[PDB]
DNA sequence: CATCAGAGCCCCAAA
DNA sequence: TATAATGGGTCTGATG
RNA sequence: GGGG
């Protein structure tokens, strides 16, 4: 199992109220606390690139496939789209429902908080892993230790 | 009963030790280019010290007489190399 | 109580 | 030189 | 297997 270190960047809109400011967020802490629920809107047009990991996922909408806005559901916002779903500007996307949080497997390194009436659109610098499996066979061997890190194109089996 | 006790490879641990052993035979072709030594030689060196100082004799195909004195020059000469060779 | 070494000579035809 | 084959067929007396 |  090869745990895939990927570093990007997505965004995230709260209730100004409800957000409790850090300027990171270690795994599985709690990133805002929501008195009600509150429906995660879209704030641009296309085509929806859902990606789930363990707990928490990722929105990528996309305009012909070129990236036009990369959203963050934390714990706690239950995805109301389906992958490859087409989203007009201002739909709602998720559902928040009182306390979300990181999840265990990503942490924020560093976070840009814009105000915006009474909301604050998050920009965080997530850093997560995504493991793949590869089965392996009799006749191959591994060639790669417990814990080596290894770049791209190395050679595991 | 002796042979009974060495218990019998795994499809797995036969291909393992199978590759191992060309690997080192390619070690020793690669080892002769680099220190341009006879290759038999060699590979009977490194005999020597893998089975122990119990056994060490005159291997008639082989030019220089395999006394401890000789292995432990060509051992050095060995580890004389550097991390990449 | 186990292991080993002893247990007659010479001669014949056969094999 | 390359399917796979992997554990056999008496009788007594002296000495440690 | 016989001889003495």
């Amino acid at each position: 199992r090869v745990e895939y270190v990927k570093k990007e960047r997505a965004g995230l809109r709260l209730p100004l109220a409800a957000w409790v400011e850090k300027e990171a967020y270690k795994p599985g802490e709690i990133l805002a606390e929501l008195p009600e629920p509150y429906l995660f809107r879209a704030e641009e047009e296309g085509v929806v690139e859902l990606k789930e990991l363990e707990e928490g996922a990722f929105l990528v909408l996309r305009r012909e496939d070129e990236p036009v806005a990369t959203y963050f559901l934390p714990v706690g916002m239950t995805p109301l789209v389906v992958h490859g779903e087409i989203v007009e500007k201002g739909q709602p996307l998720a559902e928040a429902k009182g306390l979300l949080r990181m999840p265990r497997q990503v942490r924020a390194a560093q976070v840009e908080a814009e105000e915006e009436g009474e909301t604050v659109y998050l920009t965080l610098f997530l850093e997560w892993t995504e493991p793949k499996d590869y089965r392996v066979q009799p006749h191959m061997n591994v060639v790669v230790p417990e814990g080596a890190r290894v770049e791209a194109g190395d050679k595991i089996v | 009963h002796e042979i009974g006790q060495v218990p019998l490879l795994t499809l797995e641990e036969e291909v393992e030790l199978a590759r191992k052993v060309e690997e080192g035979m390619e070690a020793i072709k690669k080892l002769s280019e680099i220190t341009g030594l006879d290759p038999d030689l060699i590979r009977e060196v490194v005999r020597a010290k893998i089975l122990g100082s119990a056994r060490v004799r005159h291997i008639p195909g082989l030019k220089e007489t395999l006394d401890p004195k000789t292995v432990e020059e060509i051992d050095q000469k060995l580890k004389s190399l550097p991390k990449e060779h």
